[PDB]
């Protein structure tokens, strides 16, 4: 609905930045909205989800398993760990540190995870595969949330990002099982209250991955819909503002109200 | 009593039961189970992604277990930060922690964790600094120049870096 263009430029506007944004119909894979789709914002912690999916894929091809125990050390920590770190004297399973890199945004599980499959080139190339031929992930966290202007290091296009995610969550490049896993950790989201979450009516689903980088860069990719089911994929992305975190959480709440508004 | 804090992190000591932690900490901001098991994760004010927080093991599952490890990021802020890839180059494993300070700068420093394997004893103590250099630190973002240390019964066993200069 074009109510929800006002509120993207207006963001623009409030943050006095660029906006990247997706409405994509779930079934059909059709842009229902979009505002610079093919411009490119840094994704932030929002790369975890294609990491797992490209985790899942090597279980899928029994290549990896779910139950395997990864013994990390002290010097495998970064910053903003906090599941990781607490588990540093017993280690974490593959299944433990996707939770932990999607439902908490942990740095070190990330990095963990991103080593079982080969690193930033072998993510990349696992999308390029895939036909995201866009994407790309070149360095680890947490540099990879730099966000230089103009640096395409580590970086997606709303519209990459958007059917990408929906090869993930409905293409055959999963196993029924894994889709499923993938979108039950999405589900499981706990540190993205404060964006589309707080304007999600009762009784609809909603499955996302949210990103707050360096220069203002702030993100979420989403699979949301009324009565428990999700119908709609959303993508979100900014950088460059200096306006505050919670006003750039507001404008990214602000349009999911509009685009639920006149769902 | 408001959100997770660095004063309450500092009160808060080894040997102290759930209830004191949380009644220091403030219920609201803590959580157990789950992702934690039996530690009480307590959450500060928002930062980045996640927030600044602290994490408090206890040597069991018991109600009356005791605090036997402590660690936290964005609570505890650097009196000092001096810190620079020049000195962290410097820095050498086998060295004491006073060595180590000596090298980075006694105010470049925080406790990132400290834990005691076999609390109530000392002995096997491991412990990670994080230290930053004149703007490493960040509360409500991220690190930039900040480096750590890790010691295990106070003797250096190694150290890791990013973007210093
Ligand atoms: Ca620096």
């Amino acid at each position: 609905h074009p109510e929800t263009l006002v509120k993207v430029k207006d963001a623009e506007d409030q943050l006095g930045a660029r906006v990247g944004y997706i409405e994509l119909d779930l079934n059909s894979g059709k842009i229902l909205e979009s505002f610079r789709p093919e411009e490119r914002f840094p994704m932030m912690s929002t790369f975890k989800v294609l990491l797992c999916g490209a985790v899942l894929s090597r279980i899928d091809a029994g290549q990896e398993q779910l139950g395997r125990r990864i013994h990390y050390s002290q010097n495998d920590l970064v910053a903003a760990s906090p599941v990781t770190e607490k588990h540093l004297t017993d280690g974490m399973t593959v299944r433990e540190l996707c939770s932990a890199a999607i439902t908490m945004s942990d740095n070190t599980a990330a990095n963990l995870l991103l080593t079982t499959i080969g690193g930033p080139k072998e993510l990349t190339a696992f999308l390029h595969n895939m036909g995201d031929h866009v994407t790309r992930l070149d360095r680890w966290e947490p540099e990879l949330n730099e966000a230089i202007p103009n640096d395409e290091r580590d970086t997606t296009m709303p519209a990459a990002m958007a059917t990408t995610l929906r090869k993930l969550l409905t293409g055959e490049l999963l196993t029924l099982a894994s889709r499923q896993q993938l979108i039950d950790w999405m589900e499981a989201d706990k540190v993205a209250g404060p964006l589309l979450r707080s304007a999600l009516p009762a009784g609809w689903f909603i499955a996302d991955k949210s990103g707050a980088g360096e220069r203002g860069s702030r993100g979420i990719i989403a699979a949301l819909g009324p009565d428990g089911k999700p119908s709609r994929i959303v993508v979100i992305y900014t950088t460059g503002s200096q306006a505050t975190m919670d006003e750039r959480n507001r404008q990214i709440a602000e349009i999911g109200a509009s685009l639920i508004k006149h769902w | 009593a408001g959100v997770m804090t660095g004063a309450k992190f500092t009160q808060i000591q080894f040997g102290m039961t759930r209830q004191q932690v949380l009644d220091i900490a403030g219920a609201e901001n803590c959580e157990t189970g789950g992702s934690f098991g039996d530690s009480i994760h307590c959450r500060g004010h928002a930062a980045g992604d996640y927030y600044a927080y602290a994490t408090f093991g206890f040597t069991s599952a018991a109600a009356d277990a005791k605090v036997d490890s402590k660690s936290q990021e964005a609570l505890l802020a650097p009196s000092a930060p001096t810190l620079t890839l020049a000195k962290f180059n410097q820095v050498t494993v086998g060295m004491t922690r006073a060595q180590v300070l000596a090298t980075v700068g006694q105010g470049s420093c925080t406790t990132w964790s400290e834990y005691y394997p076999a609390y109530p004893s000392t002995a096997g103590v491991t412990l990670s600094l994080s230290c930053f250099d004149v703007d490493g630190y960040s509360s409500t973002g991220a690190a930039r120049g900040s480096a750590h240390l890790w010691f295990t019964d106070g003797v250096l066993q190694g150290k890791r870096q990013w973007d210093l200069v």
